[PDB]
């Protein structure tokens, strides 16, 4: 994360970090329930072996309530397009469950129409992870949060090179110095309504990072709701 | 109707033969009023852990 905060004690708890053969944090993930992380599907190809760290907040120590879980099963999208990071979305069942507590919690699922009239009409989201603090910079070794504006198709089709498909969104600002960035995948697009949050989006990509006139781009959940309903069983 | 205040709904409201009806996230349960979403578990979706 670009600018922002750090995430409090309790703040970011549905957060998830996918580690690598070396214990790296390469993409971040949503905690849905005890057995499901909602990710990235192009954070798949980051990593030929990785596992899940929940309730994290700091990876240069150990403040007790960190947890990692093996991955039993990967859903990814069929229609998953690398070329265009198009289907942007994985589900990943847990081989254990994970313990709710202190900083691990879940996302709530909203339905799809209330979403997109209610959540996705608000102001702004909040996006989180251990991604890069500058474009070219080192990955975070603490948590971070960044609150970012929901932007209009239009005004962003209009901003990107690369095509922004239906499975798509755009949040953050035109030249303020904030953003998500590298290593960020993956995490939580949460939309806060009336002290509740719930998971609006997966970061998937951007043109480097906090640029002028660029954007964050977000896989549109909203989209996948039944997807993710029907990868959750199963 | 969910277009004024979420038609009084703590989380989800759906508008069905020209009245409001709300809805909650699992882990939740609508109460009496039939708008106000309560917690079941200690550690319900989308709540701050402070
Ligand atoms: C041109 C965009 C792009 C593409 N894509 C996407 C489809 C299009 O066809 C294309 O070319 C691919 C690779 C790199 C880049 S990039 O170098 O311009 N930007 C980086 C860094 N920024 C961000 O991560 C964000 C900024 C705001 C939000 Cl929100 S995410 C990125 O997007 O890495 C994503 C991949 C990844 N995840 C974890 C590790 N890594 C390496
Ligand atoms: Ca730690």
């Amino acid at each position: 994360i670009v600018g922002g905060q750090e995430c409090k004690d309790g703040e970011c708890p549905w957060q998830a970090l996918l580690i690598n053969e070396e214990n790296e944090g390469f993409c971040g993930g949503t905690i849905l329930s005890e057995f499901y992380i909602l990710t990235a599907a192009h954070c798949l190809y980051q990593a030929k072996r990785f596992k899940v760290r929940v309730g994290d907040r700091n990876t240069e120590q150990e403040e007790g309530g960190e947890a990692v879980h093996e991955v039993e099963v990967v859903i990814k999208h069929n229609r998953f397009t690398k070329e265009t990071y198009d289907f942007d979305i994985a589900v990943l069942r847990l081989k254990t469950p994970i313990t709710f507590r202190m900083n691990v919690a879940p996302a709530c699922l909203p339905e799809r129409d209330w979403a997109e009239s209610t959540l996705m009409t608000q102001k702004t989201g909040i996006v989180s992870g251990f991604g890069r603090t500058h474009e070219k910079g080192r990955q975070s070794t603490r948590l971070k949060m960044l609150e970012v504006p929901y932007v209009d198709r239009n005004s962003c089709k209009l901003s990107s090179s690369f095509i922004i498909t239906q499975n798509m969104f755009c949040a953050g600002y035109d030249t303020k110095q904030e953003d998500a960035c590298q290593g960020d995948s993956g995490g939580p697009h949460v939309t806060r309504f009336k002290d509740t949050y719930f998971v609006t989006g997966i970061v998937s990509w951007g043109e480097g990072c906090a640029r002028k006139g660029k954007y964050g781009i977000y896989t549109k959940v909203t989209a996948f709701l039944k997807w993710i309903d029907r990868s959750m069983k199963t | 109707l969910c277009s004024l205040d979420n038609g009084d709904c703590d989380q989800f409201c759906h508008e069905e033969q020209n009245s409001v009806v709300c809805s909650c996230a699992r882990g939740y349960t609508l109460a009496d009023n039939g708008k106000a979403c309560i917690p079941t578990g200690p550690y319900p979706c989308g709540k701050q852990t402070l």
